[PDB]
Formats: C-alpha cells, structure tokens, sequence
C-alpha cells in the first residue's frame, strides 16, 4: 500500500520546523521533524493501520505522536493509506 | 449570558486534580463551577479546532493534492 | 496508572456544552468521564503554563529588567 | 505613577508580532501590537489599577484583552505599574 500525504500535512512540517527553530535552533528543530516523519512511517504497513484511536471526524483515525505534542490524523482510501495533517494538541 | 437550560455533570476525579483545581479557585476568587465550566468549553473549542484542522486535510486528500512518503523523507534528508 | 483515591465533582452546564460532550464521546467512542477528566487535567495543565510565565515576568521586575511604556511605543512606531 | 514593561514583556511582544506577520501579513500584524500596546497604556491610570481579575499568582492581576487572544499579568509596585508578560491564552 502507498503511504501519502497531503499538501497540508506537508506544509504542516515546514510550520512545525519553523515553530521549532525559533526555540531550540535548527540542528535540533530538524531532528524533531524527522522524528514525526518516521513515527508517521509505520502506517504503510497494514499491521498498523488500525493504530491510534478514532478522531472526532468519521472514517478519520488520529495517531497521538510520542515525544512531540502533535497528532496525525489518517484515513484508509482504497490502496492509500492518507496522512492528513499533523496537528497540534494538548496532551496530559 | 447564556437563555439554555443547563443540566449537573458529575465525574470521578483523582485528589490531585480536585486540589488543584481547588488551589485555583481560592487564588482567582472564583468558584468550583466556574471553573469547570471553563474547562469544559474550552476543551470542546480545542476539539472543534481539531475537526477543522483535519477538514482542510480531507479537502486536501479528496482534491488529489498528496505526496509520496518517500519525497517527505527525501525533503527532510531522511532518504 | 494514578494510586490515588478520587471524589465525585459535580457542575451545571448548558445543554448546548453537554450535548457537544456526548457527540464527541460517541465519536471517539470514550464515554463523558473520560472526556471529563481530560478537559479538567488540560485545563490545570495551561492555568500552570500561565503561572510560570507569570514568575518568568516577576524575576525580571524583580531583577530591575524593566522597560519605559513610552520606548515600548517608540519601538512600535506609536509615539 | 510610572508604567513599566518587563524585559520578557517587550520580547513577547516581538514574539506575537512574528507568530501574526506568518498568518496574515506584516501590515496586520503591526496593527495587531499596536493594538495589544495601547490596551495596556490605560492601565497608567490609578483608576484602572484594579483592573482584570486575580490571576494564579499572589499580587498580580491579569487584564484579558479585547479582540487578540492574549492576557496582561501585571502588578503595582511602589510607585510603577509592572506589565510582567503579555501571554497568549484560551478564552471562551
């Protein structure tokens, strides 16, 4: 199955980066978009893909991310498995 | 204000939580109620932030607008 | 998980914000405490983020780190 | 009486100006501060030194602001107002 993601969920690690290296510079800023990329990596697998527990938009599943305050809401689209934003949330 | 009726909510809740929440009270001069009330919408608002935010990713995702996985990682300098 | 005992909080809240509470437990398919629990810990969550600001502010007054109002404008492009 | 800004108070205010010129532009978010900066001036008053309402932290007060999600901490202390942060916050 292809793994995929949207536009906004692109530009979303591009504003995560930017978020981030105004905090804590751009060697560290670039590991921790790298760590969400590669957290976000297992979903192609179909093992996986019932991962995370039901967002509040129907056929939507939302993997809460570790380390990171962020959420990455997918759905399964026929042979695609669509990354559709990562968000941010509030954690306790 | 508000022209709703209103109903009682009731929930379980560990000490920790309850003094804290009870600290705060005693600090801002304003009650338990308010307090949860204010908890309570401001939770349902971060929800509601959160279904517009995967929204404008379905509109992506069913306008055709998506990437390769590979290509993110070639991006960020992962492969 | 917690080892702490818990007490029963009770609140009166509109119909609206109740019903948006149970729309939201049947989506994600947790039941109200849950999302209960979750909406008070956040919020005393962020009232402590406000709190260390606040201290980060008073350790700078304290240490004489203080600004004009009017050079605040100057900067601003106001006065 | 004097009204003063703390050191963090005045980074922060650079700190809105870059979260707002990345949404909505550089001309809108100099009106945004400006804003934010004149909602404070009042508070030189002796009449508006009660103003907003107790924060968490003993003797401070916290002005919630119009129409910008952000809050004024701030304090009397001798003979100054001290505006101790401008933070952002949730309202309903």
């Amino acid at each position: 199955m292809s793994l995929k993601w949207t536009r906004k969920a692109a530009a979303d690690l591009d504003a995560i980066y930017d978020h981030y290296v105004v905090l804590i510079g751009p060697e560290k800023a670039l590991k921790a978009v790298q760590d969400i990329v590669e957290q976000v990596k297992p979903l192609q697998q179909v093992a996986n893909q019932g991962a995370g527990r039901p967002s509040e938009v129907p056929g939507v599943r939302t993997l809460t991310l570790e380390r990171w305050p962020f959420s990455a809401p997918f759905r399964v689209k026929g042979k695609e498995i669509q990354i559709l934003r990562i968000d941010r949330v509030e954690i306790t | 204000g508000s022209h709703m009726m209103s109903t009682v909510v009731s929930f379980r809740a560990d000490d920790a939580l309850v003094a804290a929440l009870d600290e705060l009270a005693r600090a801002t001069h304003r009650d338990r109620p308010y307090h949860l009330r204010q908890a309570l919408a401001q939770y349902l608002e971060r929800q509601q932030w959160q279904v517009a935010a995967i929204d404008e990713g379905l509109a992506d995702a069913n306008a055709g607008r998506l990437l390769e996985h590979i290509e993110i990682e070639k991006r960020w300098g992962l492969q």
